[PDB]
């Protein structure tokens, strides 16, 4: 029957799912459980190596708040 | 984590085209009122593992007049463009983050044509000629059409960025809007594709096998794999263009599976039309995009160039 | 005038001296016309964007259209000879005298 | 002022026609069978081609 | 007013695509003629700020020019919020 | 429906550009300041490196207007290391 | 760099698929084996003779539009400028003209393919 | 040009690219702006004769913006002592200029 | 090292003119100008043009197509040379490779030559801008003035592309 | 051990190969009528691997389905030739067996394992759809038995 | 000709406002609206002066207004702003959009208490 054709389309399915969910946990984990940083253009770039120097540890991702003012 | 992260596409990419060869001959099967692979593995899971296991322990074979450089380099060339058109679409984050990326697309999928050509030309046999001339006849075909296709459309997004498609189908589907480049756009990537009812390059029916008629064991297997992980590219990129999905940043994987099942009926559709109609003959595939979907892909382009001014509704920039 | 500069001025001669020794194909010699219009795009391009000339980022693209228009006209005249004689050799374009 | 070099040198024609030259069409013949889907096994149909 | 209808059967019945494509066309050249939004398309292009405002030097005798961003004078953007 | 969000994704993006346009100021201080320090940390520097050549003077314009001249990569990263000249030069159009 | 590293990926494992494919099976040679194919008899001349086109007018007209898509692509950002007034009316021109093209070709026979 | 249509007709068909320091889109200025407007003001009405020999100083700082060759050469040369007194021992770089 | 990445791409540049300015086979010659156009496309794309770049790519890669099917129509023989089946080929090959090393071995040792101009071999990346653009690609704002100022540009080339039908049915007509 | 896994990987490459069975496209005379029944929707070749190809370099299998006279024997040979190994040959029908209704012809060849050789015959005139079948599974379990690896170990 | 005069590094000394990109860009219009007049002086010195060491002493206004504009929203509207800057920082895009919900709580807490 017809229906014995799902298990192919299901077994497709899983693998066109994995590549858009293994890029967003890997960005998860490689930007501190954030989305990575869209720099289009030098002045989203220019922000985000402001964030390595801000952040002390050379990463741009590392948020500060108001803690580190005083 | 970059590594891991192009061997979880590429990888991922070759296990669908795999099974994509499956469920298109179940698919052709029923339609055809059969079964189609059944007997290899329950209902037939493992038909394509051994399908590549076969080719790839079979004897290649360099033909006495080739050329050996362009008779190799062709399949290397068609998988390694065929992974590389993947790494640009977000799904709903791209692996890398193109702010041209419909261009990139377009450039790579031009060079992805002399695959064809340098292949069945290095191959020096007069059905890979006529096949590789009939991929020239194509490409002049659809290329001009194509291009400005993509143009009207995002003229109503604003940008080469493919994750921007994503904002601009935030309040509705770009199918409304544009269903009549919807329509062009879809034969259009068929003829891109060499799909049926544009399967000319290869044309089994008249030329044997076309541009490939050569090539066995391995690297007709590289050919065979490029051409089945175009469709589902293609067809990624027309779920995108027109059939936006919403994206929760919170629930990224939400996007996933309602942006997958769309690519899946989309690559459904191209074995369901290869099902239902016969061939165009190549002088006719010019005819059809030159006197047909030119002229008004041309009028399109006119009109969604002055509809966003008239309305005030041109896109922001970025 | 940095290091890439001395391998774009090399491609343009190259391309030069490349266009004016023919060897028998008249399609051989178009393809060193479009080699040359490419040199000179990358160069043009080349200082445009290091100088920041806005307005001038638009020239590279004038200049490959009417580098098509060109390329182009030469395939139609390699056409027409070889319509005539059956190959595109240039040693057959020799029935007028100087 | 004729030389050896000028001496097969001949005036062109009186209306700058030259004559065509002898037919040189190569016509591409191909086997289109018998061992070709469409040619119903046993078919050895030797087209002349051009294009 | 009965052979020109002629024409246009005869096209429509013959040339569908090319009719649907001088219309098409028609269109794009005729309406933004005639669409009263046409001038708001001009005013967001040149409301959208890319580049910085500079600041003018005060020398006493500049009414129209506002001292700070939140003063009633300068240029309003009230009808881009209900557009 | 399309022109409707899109007159509203131009309003979106003239706030975001309003967001810059409020740091501007101090993103432009912070610049300079971070552009003079690194050309004086060159200038102690050449100084060291070239005390024994003969006609060497430290400092010394290629202009001859005493006008402020933007510095270009080469001169703002002569002497540091090739990790930060490679983010400083093509670190934008590689970050994809 | 990750740009770089993802072709260099798609690329290396393209090669190594070919290189797996001659190196693991077991080969017999021969010459009738890697003769050219032309559906069992021999072909008569080589595949490397001239092969008329009979579409060239229309390839050699594709490069002069293809040339219109780069003039064509840059029009989303065209629609940006203050000077939509002239923005439109060069856009439009531009492909009107682009249109006359294809209507003089088509009716002189030029989209016609050769006998 | 050999017929000064433009001039006349006051229609500007192509001298709104002729030089970089000209009206640029949102107003993004060239890299050597000043120089060349310097240069393009010292030698007004002049005539080439006289500003080939009076404008001399903004003509050389403008080609040295354009093509940096005095600056390059002096970077060279600071580099180049750099590594002679570094191959024999005898100079060692700083933190910020290694990381 | 990266920081040379255009210098490297450069030298391909010049490795491919010499592939089609020797003169092979036009198929072999197309080949040799897409891999400069690939690469050309790299060169341009990292002093700031992302739209020339690709841009150059495309229109190349559809000249070619072109030209593929107009060298097995008119410019084929029997065995098309490779730059290894001739003298003159192979000569001119190996030529412009020994230059292209020459030029590559004293610029990188010396850091300068002198050819007609003085080059100098530092890196190309001293002479990039250090300041950043805005909120916009500079590149992508002088391209879409073609529009708002090149109207007198954009009459020329359209003109242009309308004559050039024109003239390639007049010229192919044959009577 | 190294006798067991020659045995195990004998027995995978055995299995890929008879499960991915690639016929090529050639058929003769009326006994392919018959072979298009055996790929027509009652039996379903395709559903047990075996999918027709047309080019002699992608198939795996040559199906001699019809009678093959003197004229065609030279093609039929070149095409056994351009074939990849490995590579087996199904005779189907009388004809192609030993020459059937047409044995004593001055133009037809007296089978066709003068020509190639066979792996199995399968008698009929024609053989019905359903004993073409039992041939092809007749040659996967031919193919089940092969020692190829097991024979190279012990050499 | 001429030597090139530039600051010691005394008088490029000041105290650094040391806050993440999405930190400033979801106080940026409460920003551009109390600091506005330090920052005018600046960026008007430097279009005249056009000389990035002629405006060293209005730089610093700058980052002196800028900590001070901090600190008042330290020291009241600590915890809506933290809430603010946090979902703002998720997005790889910094959008204002999908932070209304918290921006209304950082409005109404600098409305009524400063
Ligand atoms: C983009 C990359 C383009 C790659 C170069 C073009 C392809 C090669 C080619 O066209 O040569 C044709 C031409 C014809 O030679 P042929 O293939 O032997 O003739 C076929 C006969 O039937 C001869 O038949 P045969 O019986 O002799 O064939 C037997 C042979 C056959 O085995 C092979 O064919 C070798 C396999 C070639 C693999 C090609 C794929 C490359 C890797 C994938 C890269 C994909 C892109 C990433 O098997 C062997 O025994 C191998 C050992 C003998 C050496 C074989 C010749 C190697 C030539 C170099 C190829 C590279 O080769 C040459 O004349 C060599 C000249 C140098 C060519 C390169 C320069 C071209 C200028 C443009 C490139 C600019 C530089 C950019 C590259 C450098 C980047 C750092
Ligand atoms: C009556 O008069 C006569 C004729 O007149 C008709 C004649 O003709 C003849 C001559 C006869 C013949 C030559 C034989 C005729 C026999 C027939 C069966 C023809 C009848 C009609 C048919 C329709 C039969 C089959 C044809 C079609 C078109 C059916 C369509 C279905 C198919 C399954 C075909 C192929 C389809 C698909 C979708 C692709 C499947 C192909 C593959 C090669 C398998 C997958 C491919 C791979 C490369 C493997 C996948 C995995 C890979 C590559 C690896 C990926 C994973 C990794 C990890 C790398 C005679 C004598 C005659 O008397
Ligand atoms: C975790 C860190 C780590 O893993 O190392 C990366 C390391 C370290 O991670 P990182 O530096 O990339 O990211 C930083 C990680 N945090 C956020 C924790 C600081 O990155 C590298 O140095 C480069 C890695 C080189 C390639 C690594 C091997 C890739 C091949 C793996 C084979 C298995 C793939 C399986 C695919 C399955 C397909 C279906
Ligand atoms: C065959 C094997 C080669 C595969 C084909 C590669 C073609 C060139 C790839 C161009 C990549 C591109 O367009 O940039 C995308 C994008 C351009 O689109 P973009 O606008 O999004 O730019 C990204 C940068 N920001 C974020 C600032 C916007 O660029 C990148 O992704 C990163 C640039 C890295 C540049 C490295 C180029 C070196 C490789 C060039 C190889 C040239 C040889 C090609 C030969 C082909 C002929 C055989
Ligand atoms: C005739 C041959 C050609 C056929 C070509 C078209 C075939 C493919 C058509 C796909 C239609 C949509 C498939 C519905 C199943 C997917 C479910 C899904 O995406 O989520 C629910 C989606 C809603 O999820 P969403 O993410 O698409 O959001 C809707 C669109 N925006 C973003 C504007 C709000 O709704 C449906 O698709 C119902 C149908
Ligand atoms: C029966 C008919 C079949 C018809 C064919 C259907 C085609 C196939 C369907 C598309 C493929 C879907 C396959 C995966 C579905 C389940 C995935 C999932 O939701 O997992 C939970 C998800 C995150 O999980 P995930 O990231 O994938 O795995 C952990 C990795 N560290 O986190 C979430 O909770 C997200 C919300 C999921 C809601 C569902
Ligand atoms: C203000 C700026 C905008 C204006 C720009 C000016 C240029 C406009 C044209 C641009 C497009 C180029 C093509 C125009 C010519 C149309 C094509 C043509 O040449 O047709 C010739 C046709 C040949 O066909 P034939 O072999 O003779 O057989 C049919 C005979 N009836 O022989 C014929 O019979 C044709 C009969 C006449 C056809 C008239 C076509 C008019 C097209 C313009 C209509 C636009 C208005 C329609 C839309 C209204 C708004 C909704
Ligand atoms: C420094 C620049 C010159 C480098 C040397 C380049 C010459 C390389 C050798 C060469 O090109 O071939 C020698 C050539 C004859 O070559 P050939 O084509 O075989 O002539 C007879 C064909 N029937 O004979 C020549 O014309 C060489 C002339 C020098
Ligand atoms: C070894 C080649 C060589 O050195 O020839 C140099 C010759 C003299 O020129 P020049 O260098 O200016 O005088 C000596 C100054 N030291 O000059 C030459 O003969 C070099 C030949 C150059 C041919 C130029 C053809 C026209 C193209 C001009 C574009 C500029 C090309 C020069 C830069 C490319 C250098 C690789
Ligand atoms: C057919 C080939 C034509 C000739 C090509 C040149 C070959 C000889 C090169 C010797 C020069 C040398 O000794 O320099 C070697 C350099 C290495 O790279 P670099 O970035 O300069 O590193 C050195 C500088 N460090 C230490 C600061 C990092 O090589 C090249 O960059 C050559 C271009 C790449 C080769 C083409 C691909
Ligand atoms: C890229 C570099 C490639 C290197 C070469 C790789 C191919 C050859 C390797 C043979 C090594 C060898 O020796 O295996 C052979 C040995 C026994 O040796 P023997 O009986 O003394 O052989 C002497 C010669 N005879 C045999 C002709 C008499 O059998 C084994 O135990 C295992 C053999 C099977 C291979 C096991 C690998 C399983 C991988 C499964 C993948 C899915
Ligand atoms: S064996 Fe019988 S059915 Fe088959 S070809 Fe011969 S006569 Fe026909």
């Amino acid at each position: 029957m017809w229906f014995e054709v799902l298990p192919g389309i299901a077994v497709m399915g899983v693998c066109l799912f994995i590549p858009g969910m293994a890029t967003a946990r890997i960005h998860r984990f490689s930007n501190g459980g954030k989305e990575k940083r869209v720099a289009h253009y030098p002045y989203q770039w220019y922000l985000m190596e402001r964030d390595r120097r801000v952040s002390g540890v050379n990463r741009s991702y590392v948020s500060k708040g108001l803690e580190n003012i005083d | 984590m970059f590594m891991i992260n192009i061997l979880m596409l590429i990888i991922p990419i070759l296990l669908a085209v795999a099974f994509l060869t499956l469920v298109e001959r179940k698919v052709l099967g029923y339609m055809q009122l059969r079964k189609g692979p059944n007997v290899v593995g329950p209902y037939g899971l493992l038909q394509p593992i051994a399908d590549a296991i076969k080719l790839f322990i079979k004897e290649p074979l360099r033909p006495a007049t080739s050329s050996a450089s362009m008779f190799i380099l062709a399949p290397i060339m068609a998988l390694g463009l065929a992974l590389t058109m993947w790494i640009p679409l977000p799904m709903p984050y791209p692996l890398i983050n193109m702010n041209l990326g419909v261009l990139f697309m377009l450039a790579m999928s031009s060079l992805a044509v002399y695959s064809i050509l340098w292949s069945g030309w290095a191959s020096n046999s007069k059905y890979a000629l006529i096949g590789a001339l009939r991929a020239v006849a194509q490409t002049i075909s659809y290329e001009v059409t194509l291009a400005i296709i993509l143009l009207s459309v995002l003229l109503m997004s604003g940008s080469f960025t493919l994750s921007t498609l994503i904002t601009t189908q935030e309040q509705m589907w770009l199918i409304l809007p544009a269903w009549p480049l919807a329509m062009m756009w879809f034969i259009s990537t068929l003829a891109e594709t060499n799909r049926a009812p544009f399967d000319l390059t290869e044309g089994e029916s008249e030329l044997v096998s076309g541009f490939n008629v050569e090539y066995a064991a391995g690297p007709f297997a590289l050919f065979f794999m490029a051409e089945y992980a175009n469709i589902i590219m293609m067809n990624i990129f027309t779920a995108i263009l027109f059939l936006g999905t919403s994206h929760n940043p919170h629930m990224p994987e939400l996007y996933t599976i309602n942006f997958t099942i769309k690519s899946l009926l989309l690559t459904m559709s191209f074995l369901w039309i290869r099902a239902s109609y016969p061939r165009f003959r190549y002088d006719q595939l010019m005819h059809l995009l030159w006197k047909n979907f030119l002229p008004l892909t041309l009028a399109l382009c006119m009109w969604h160039v002055s509809l966003p001014i008239l309305t005030s509704g041109i896109p922001p920039q970025t | 005038m940095s290091m890439v500069y001395m391998n774009i001025m090399m491609a343009f001669t190259v391309s030069l001296v490349g266009l004016l020794m023919y060897r028998s194909h008249l399609m051989s010699s178009l393809l060193c016309l479009e080699g040359m219009m490419l040199s000179l795009f990358v160069m043009a391009a080349l200082t445009i964007l290091n100088s920041h000339f806005t307005l001038a980022s638009m020239m590279p693209i004038i200049l490959l259209v009417f580098a098509a228009c060109e390329a182009a006209l030469g395939l139609s005249l390699l056409v027409m000879v070889s319509n005539t004689y059956g190959t595109d050799y240039v040693q057959n374009l020799n029935l007028l005298q100087c | 002022y004729p030389t050896k070099e000028t001496a097969h040198w001949k005036p062109p024609p009186w209306n700058d026609v030259d004559p065509p030259k002898d037919t040189l069409v190569s016509n591409l013949t191909l086997n289109f069978g018998p061992q070709h889907p469409a040619a119903h096994g046993v078919l050895r149909l030797v087209m002349e081609l051009s294009g | 007013a009965e052979r020109v209808a002629a024409f246009l059967k005869n096209v429509w019945a013959k040339e569908p695509v090319l009719v649907a494509s001088f219309a098409i066309a028609g269109l794009a050249v005729i309406l933004p003629t005639l669409s009263p939004y046409t001038k708001y398309s001009l005013m967001i292009n040149r409301a959208t700020p890319y580049n910085y405002p500079v600041p003018l030097r005060d020398d006493g005798n500049m009414p129209d020019v506002p001292s700070h961003p939140q003063d009633p004078q300068g240029p309003s953007l009230e009808w881009l919020k209900r557009l | 429906s399309m022109m409707k969000w899109n007159r509203e994704r131009r309003r979106l993006q003239i706030e975001d550009f309003e967001a810059r346009i409020a740091l501007m100021p101090l993103l432009q201080a912070e610049k300079d300041r971070r552009v003079l320090q690194m050309l004086r940390e060159n200038l102690e520097e050449e100084a060291t490196v070239m005390k024994d050549v003969p006609g060497w003077k430290v400092g010394e314009s290629v202009f001859h207007t005493t006008r402020w001249v933007t510095p270009m990569m080469g001169e703002l990263y002569g002497l540091r290391a090739s990790e930060e000249v490679l983010s400083a030069t093509y670190g934008f159009i590689w970050y994809t | 760099m990750n740009l770089m590293l993802a072709l260099l990926t798609n690329f290396t494992l393209a090669t190594l698929l070919v290189i797996i494919a001659f190196w693991l099976p077991q080969l017999n040679v021969y010459s009738e084996k890697t003769s050219p194919y032309e559906c069992g008899f021999d072909p008569m001349g080589s595949a490397r003779l001239p092969f008329s086109m009979k579409f060239f007018l229309v390839a050699i007209t594709f490069l002069l539009f293809d040339l219109e898509i780069a003039l064509l692509l840059p029009l989303p950002w065209a629609s940006q400028t203050a000077n939509l007034n002239t923005m439109l009316t060069m856009a439009l021109f531009l492909i009107i003209l682009l249109a006359v093209s294809l209507a003089y070709e088509w009716t002189q026979k030029g989209l016609e393919w050769t006998e | 040009p050999f017929f000064d249509v433009q001039k006349r007709l006051g229609v500007d068909l192509d001298r709104w690219m002729t030089i970089q320091s000209a009206e640029q889109p949102h107003k993004i200025p060239s890299r050597c702006h000043a120089f060349e407007k310097e240069w393009i003001e010292c030698a007004h009405g002049i005539g080439s004769i006289r500003a080939e020999k009076e404008c001399k100083i903004e003509f050389e700082d403008f080609r040295e913006c354009l093509l940096r060759q005095k600056t390059m050469k002096r970077l060279h040369a600071i580099r180049r002592q750099r590594e002679k007194l570094i191959k024999e021992g005898k100079y060692t770089p700083p933190p910020h200029h290694s990381g | 090292m990266m920081l040379y990445i255009v210098f490297i791409l450069s030298v391909i540049f010049v490795m491919g003119f010499v592939g089609f300015s020797s003169k092979p086979s036009p198929i072999y010659g197309g080949l040799g100008l897409i891999v400069s156009g690939g690469v050309g496309c790299g060169i341009v794309l990292n002093f700031g043009g992302s739209f020339l770049g690709l841009m150059v790519f495309l229109i190349y890669l559809g000249g070619m197509m072109v030209v593929f099917g107009y060298t097995t129509a008119m410019a084929t023989e029997q065995y098309p040379e490779i730059w290894l089946s001739n003298k003159a080929v192979l000569g001119a090959f190996v030529t412009g490779l020994l230059m292209e090393f020459f030029m590559v071995y004293y610029v990188l040792k010396d850091k300068e030559v002198e050819v007609v101009f003085e080059f100098n071999g530092l890196g190309d990346w001293v002479i990039y801008d250090t300041g950043d653009s805005g909120f916009f690609s500079e590149e992508a704002m002088g391209i879409a003035a073609l529009y708002s100022y090149g109207t007198w540009l954009v009459i020329v080339t359209g003109w242009s592309l309308l004559i050039g039908v024109v003239v390639i049915m007049e010229i192919t007509r044959g009577n | 051990r190294g006798e067991y896994v020659v045995a195990k990987l004998d027995d995978l490459i055995n299995w890929a190969r008879r499960s991915s069975l690639w016929p090529m496209t050639f058929g003769l005379a009326c006994c392919a009528v018959e072979m298009m029944h055996m790929a027509a929707p009652r039996y379903d070749m395709d559903r047990f691997g075996v999918v027709f190809r047309a080019s002699p370099r992608q198939s795996d299998v040559m199906i001699v389905a019809g009678t093959l006279t003197n004229k065609m024997a030279p093609a039929l040979r070149k095409v056994y030739d351009q074939m990849p190994e490995p590579r087996y040959v199904v005779s189907m029908g009388s004809c192609a067996n030993g020459g059937g209704y047409y044995h004593y012809s001055y133009s037809v060849v007296r089978g066709c394992d003068r020509i190639v050789p066979v792996d199995i015959y399968v008698p009929g005139c024609p053989p019905t759809a359903e004993a073409l079948l039992y041939g092809i599974l007749q040659l996967q379990k031919k193919i089940k038995r092969e020692k190829r690896l097991r024979i190279w170990y012990r050499r | 000709p001429g030597i090139v005069e530039l600051p010691s590094l005394e008088d490029l000394k000041v105290q650094e406002v040391k806050v993440s990109s999405s930190v400033l860009k979801a106080a940026a219009h409460h920003y551009g609206a109390q600091c506005d007049k330090p920052n005018k002086e600046f960026m008007l010195c430097r279009w005249e002066e056009k000389d990035p060491r002629r405006c060293l002493e209005e730089g610093k206004l700058v980052n002196q207004c800028a900590l001070e504009f901090f600190r008042q929203i330290k020291r009241h509207c600590a915890e809506p702003f933290t809430e603010y800057w946090t979902c703002i920082d998720y997005s790889g895009l910094q959008l204002f959009r999908r932070c209304r919900k918290q921006q209304a709580q950082f409005d109404e807490c600098v409305l009524d208490k400063l």
